[PDB]
């Protein structure tokens, strides 16, 4: 009563995003990046010169005369996560990463899941890379709040206050203070059993 | 900023806090890359020699990582380049072997 999700996954993305070729991977990637990054439905992207068609023809990207979009959404999201990746792969440091990747709504929803994703595989990686986050300075404070949400979504999330017992207490509870403000606002779902009984 | 610490560290480093070299690269990088001034000033004895130890013992362990990671190799390559500008024959070579 569950399904694999991380083989059904890699299926589909080999067998029908890149097949064999390295270019239709790369021009997909560029594709969605440009769309979430200009705030664009129809955009014109640099791709090699038979690529689009090619991808048009298997139905994965669509055209019209304003320019060329992405047909699913699950599709733009693992696409997204990926090109995180990468950019995590080729860093300097951890701010220039934060200033490669950009700023927009969809990015930090892809960050918040590759994060999420991280964290349940136990990559013991992402544990300086945090802790890095959380003590450091100069980042952005929404990126530190889409960390702590993806922390208290996670089942890993008791360990964590273990950890960071003094930086919570001390520094006036201002820390403890914002993760009561995240907790009330994203962690909840919608009741439909409490519907249903109301009718 | 205290020559002494620099000192401390590249000893402990080698022998009785062995169990931390991974982290302790990059507690040196940073040491050197921020006070400049340690690049001017006399040192303690045998301080060179003790980095000598600790970068080549640590990329005979991890050279593939430092190979394909450019933040590992920018980290190393500035322990080397102080021991290059104190005149290491090991510390060179080190180079020549990792590019």
């Amino acid at each position: 009563e569950s399904i694999d999700y991380v083989s059904f996954k890699e299926k589909l993305w080999n067998k029908i995003i890149v097949k064999n070729k390295p270019s239709r991977e790369q021009c997909f990637l560029a594709t969605a990046f440009q769309r979430a990054s200009e705030g664009q439905f129809f955009v014109s992207p640099a791709c090699d010169t038979g690529i689009l068609d090619e991808l048009v023809k298997d139905g994965i990207v669509g055209y019209e005369a304003a320019g060329y979009f992405i047909t699913h959404d699950i599709y733009e999201e693992w696409a997204l996560e990926k090109k995180i990746s990468v950019d995590y792969i080729r860093k300097a440091n951890n701010n220039e990463f934060f200033e490669k990747i950009g700023e927009s709504l969809p990015v930090r929803r892809s960050f918040r899941n590759w994060i999420s994703e991280r964290l349940l595989l136990d990559d013991q990686s992402i544990k300086p890379f945090i802790a890095e986050i959380v003590c450091g300075e100069g980042i952005s404070n929404f990126w530190k709040d889409e960390l702590w949400v993806a922390v208290l979504l996670s089942d890993n999330s008791s360990i964590f206050f273990n950890y960071f017992k003094r930086y919570l207490l001390s520094s006036d509870q201002n820390l403890l203070k914002r993760l009561t403000f995240l907790l009330r606002l994203a962690c909840k779902d919608v009741d439909y059993d409490l519907l249903k009984q109301l009718g | 900023h205290c020559p002494s610490t620099l000192y401390s560290l590249a000893k402990s480093l080698n022998n009785i806090a062995s169990c931390y070299l991974n982290q302790g690269i990059t507690w040196l990088s940073e040491i050197l890359s921020v006070n400049k001034k340690l690049w001017e000033k006399k040192l303690e004895n045998d301080t060179v020699y003790y980095l000598e130890c600790l970068v080549r013992r640590y990329i005979n362990n991890e050279r593939e990582r430092i190979r394909r990671t450019k933040q590992l190799k920018q980290e190393v390559l500035v322990i080397l380049d102080f021991l290059v500008e104190k005149g290491s024959v090991v510390g060179y070579m080190s180079r020549e072997n990792i590019l």
